[PDB]
Formats: structure tokens, C-alpha cells, sequence
């Protein structure tokens, strides 16, 4: 599912910004 | 009248914009708590007004770090523009000022924590709870973007949650002034516009599009465009292709259709009826926007507060002393903040 797809993935912690 | 409104709210934010609140605290009337949330170049921690006793959430930005990482400008930016606003849904900038170290910003608590951490932990949230979050944005981005402001950083990480369960926009680092385009290239890789990407030059459209990721990870519980670098997530976004959930409305998803538009002269918020093109859209039929931003409409939810500095909305981060040099560090470039 891409649920389990999302919770598997390296970016469901906080988010960093770029600037660049 | 509505435009009588916002004329007057122009009128405000312009004297404030044209002649900056500066130096109106001290480091020392502050104790500092706990640590609420990080950066690359600061952190925000809770801390108390031994005076008043009021509880606030102050900034604290490394100058050096700021320089280093060239975001000068923005933090100039950010100050200057969070002074000169006044909004229910802003976070209020209660005082600031500067020494030897650092740049300091005492903003308003939001005890609630962010909305970040709520959503992740129940996983998505139903379309009414996020339609009535939605909301409060959609009257917030019509107030800045009368101002000829751009925010340029929607996202659960920068939505706080406070007493009443209603949303408070912080995080103004990227917020900018601009009344024609502009090209920097900033904002979180998932919730960029296509316009960003492909180095165009872009304007208040992008918030709209933002907009759209926003109500997508709220309704799904996971943002429209993810992988797991960012060059595969900008492929996807340029692609023109989005992908719902089976529980996802008709209504919900043909309003994303229209916010998530690649191309300009057809996304919602940038048309001939501006905002009303959103406000006006099936999805938001239920929405009373005079109750919303009268804060009448009962939230979703509260978050039980047992304490004026309970912090149990909030996740817990490596403390570290402020550390202030007996040498004043870029004094030249942060002149006016
Ligand atoms: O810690 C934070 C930082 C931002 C930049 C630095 Br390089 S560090 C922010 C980030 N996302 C919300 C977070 C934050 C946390 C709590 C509050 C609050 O209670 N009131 C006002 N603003 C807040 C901001």
C-alpha cells in the first residue's frame, strides 16, 4: 500500500528546508 | 465591508513594515525551560517572563550560523515581517532583540504543540477535521498575500496548535515581500511548486499549490509527492500526475485537482476570482468562514493544557547552553533587526 509504502520510507520525521 | 478590512489591515502593516519594533526585551528577563523545536541555525524554547510570569516561545538564532549558511536576508525578512502582521491565526511576535551571539524572537506559546506530531500519531485525520484546518489557512494566505507577502514554508512542522484547538502559522523564514516574481529556490522538497523547481521565477501561486499538499497529507496521513531523496520527489512533482486514496471524496479530490495545477493561469487562487475560486469550491460548501475566523466553529479537537508551561504536546530534544561571546559577532549584518 503506499501507506505502508510512506511508513517505510526515510522521510516521516520532521522535514528539513533547503535554501541553496 | 471586506475590503474595508483589509485596507485598514494594509494601513497597519505598512507603519509597522516602514518603521520596525527593535531591541524590546532582554536576554535576562527571561527563564529559559525547555527546548521546543530545532533548526539549522537555532532552536525555539519555551521560557517564562519572570515579570508576568507569561510563558512565551523564544528563537534563538546563531548569527554566525545564519551567516555561514547565507540566510541573512531571510532572517531579516522574518523578523521585520512577523512584527508588522496581526492576524488570529499568525503567531504573535511579543518582543526581540539581539547581543553579542545571537538574534532573539519571543513569539506567542502554542501549548497544543505541532500539528505535525498529532497528525503523524493518529495518522490521517477525517475530511472535516481537515477541511476546518484548511480554512484557517486559506483566510491566512488571503491576509498575507494582500500584503504582497508570500509565505513559502506551509507544512505540518510549522502549523502550531493552540488553547482552542485552532492552527497558528509560525516559521516566517521564508516569508518575503514581493510585489512582482521572485527566484529563490527554498521550501521543503514535498511541498514545493513545479514553477520553484524549473527556476522560472514564481509568485503567491506557489502558496496555493502548498495548500494543496497541506489538505492531501492531512486527508491521506502521507504527502501526494514522497520518495526517499528529494530529486525523485521533484520528478514527481513536474509530472502532472496525482494519485488519491480510495476514501478520498469527489469533491476533495477535484479540489486538489485544481490546487495541485502545474500549470498557472489554471490553478485555484490565481484566477480572476482569486481565493473565492477556493472558498466557493464544493468541498468547503459546510464552511462558515465568518465563524472560522471568529474562532465560533468547535475544533476537532482540544488539547488538554495542565499547566500554563506543560509541554506534553511537544517532543523532547538535546539541550544545550546558550552561550553569549564577550565579542559581538555580525554586527554589520544585522544592523536593523
Ligand atoms: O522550533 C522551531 C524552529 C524554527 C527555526 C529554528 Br534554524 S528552530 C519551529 C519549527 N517548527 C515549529 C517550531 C516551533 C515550536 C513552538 C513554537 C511556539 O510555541 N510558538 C511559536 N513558534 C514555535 C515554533
Amino acid at each position: 500500500t503506499t501507506y505502508a509504502d510512506f511508513i517505510a520510507s526515510g522521510r516521516t520525521g520532521r522535514r528539513n528546508a533547503i535554501h541553496d | 465591508s471586506v475590503k474595508e478590512f483589509l485596507a485598514k489591515a494594509k494601513e497597519d502593516f505598512l507603519k509597522k513594515w516602514e518603521n520596525p519594533a527593535q531591541n524590546t526585551a532582554h536576554l535576562d528577563q527571561f527563564e529559559r525551560i525547555k527546548t521546543l523545536g530545532t533548526g539549522s541555525f537555532g532552536r525555539v524554547m519555551l521560557v517564562k517572563h519572570m515579570e508576568t510570569g507569561n510563558h512565551y516561545a523564544m528563537k534563538i538564532l546563531d548569527k554566525q550560523k545564519v551567516v555561514k549558511l547565507k540566510q541573512i536576508e531571510h532572517t531579516l525578512n522574518e523578523k521585520r515581517i512577523l512584527q508588522a502582521v496581526n492576524f488570529p491565526f499568525l503567531v504573535k511576535l511579543e518582543f526581540s532583540f539581539k547581543d553579542n551571539s545571537n538574534l532573539y524572537m519571543v513569539m506567542e506559546y502554542a501549548p497544543g504543540g505541532e500539528m505535525f506530531s498529532h497528525l503523524r500519531r493518529i495518522g490521517r485525520f477525517s475530511e472535516p477535521h481537515a477541511r476546518f484546518y484548511a480554512a484557517q489557512i486559506v483566510l491566512t494566505f488571503e491576509y498575507l498575500h494582500s500584503l504582497d507577502l508570500i509565505y513559502r514554508d506551509l507544512k505540518p512542522e510549522n502549523l502550531m496548535i493552540d488553547q482552542q484547538g485552532y492552527i497558528k502559522v509560525t516559521d516566517f523564514g521564508f516569508a518575503k515581500r514581493v510585489k512582482g516574481r521572485t527566484w529563490t529556490l527554498c521550501g521543503t522538497p514535498e511541498y514545493l511548486a513545479p514553477e520553484i523547481i524549473l527556476s522560472k521565477g514564481y509568485n503567491k501561486a506557489v502558496d496555493w499549490w502548498a495548500l494543496g499538499v497541506l489538505i492531501y497529507e492531512m486527508a491521506a496521513g502521507y504527502p501526494p509527492f514522497f520518495a526517499d531523496q528529494p530529486i525523485q520527489i521533484y520528478e514527481k512533482i513536474v509530472s502532472g500526475k496525482v494519485r488519491f486514496p480510495s476514501h478520498f471524496s469527489s469533491d476533495l479530490k477535484d479540489l486538489l485537482r485544481n490546487l495541485l495545477q502545474v500549470d498557472l493561469t489554471k490553478r485555484f487562487g490565481n484566477l480572476k476570482n482569486g481565493v473565492n475560486d477556493i472558498k466557493n469550491h464544493k468541498w468547503f460548501a459546510t464552511t462558515d468562514w465568518i465563524a472560522i475566523y471568529q474562532r465560533k466553529v468547535e475544533a476537532p479537537f482540544i488539547p488538554k493544557f495542565k499547566g500554563p508551561g506543560d509541554t506534553s504536546n511537544f517532543d523532547d530534544y538535546e539541550e544545550e547552553e546558550i552561550r553569549v561571546s564577550i565579542n559581538e559577532k555580525c554586527g554589520k549584518e544585522f544592523s536593523e533587526f
